[PDB]
């Protein structure tokens, strides 16, 4: 998906 | 506008 | 967006547009999607916004016109300023407002990734700044939501056309050497987001700039990298 994530 | 560097503001 | 073209439904599905409700109603900012509940903008926005009772946050949105008294809107819980801004040519022109429900992803509206910090050692060749912003100074709001590409130039290059103010590394600027393309009012805190790899990556965030699109003066964005640490200190709180 993506190499800085995000916590939801 | 007053300042010339906050044209693409507000 | 001065010089910009119209976009189409979905070509910028990170892309919102922050409202204000008092004492009219109005488009006040660009922001970015970040993530499910995280709009990334700048802090600037917010002079004279004493409460996130009055933001209303607009995604999936390609027309201002589509926004009429019943359209969804995203609620602003709380708005988190970078606690060393004060003016957006003196940096730190960064904020994140904290949504008070979910967001869904869809083709409308999808979040836009942040840079990794072990990539500042990449010359991004496909930047663009988008908004709803004026083409033109003493505009008005443009209805559809513009886009136009600008190559990024060196801070070197930046100082120099900027004598008097200090372009930190924490700021990165983008713009042709004759002008005629760049952001203006209404721009501010969209974002400058450059594709690479075929991964779109949110590189800066419109801040300021000597009028707009002038030429040998180009934009000034706060430099998204140089704050993923900061973003993260506040999107991962426990
Ligand atoms: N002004
Ligand atoms: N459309
Ligand atoms: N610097």
């Amino acid at each position: 998906e993506c190499t800085t994530k995000i916590k939801p | 506008c007053v300042n010339i560097m906050c044209c693409r503001c507000p």
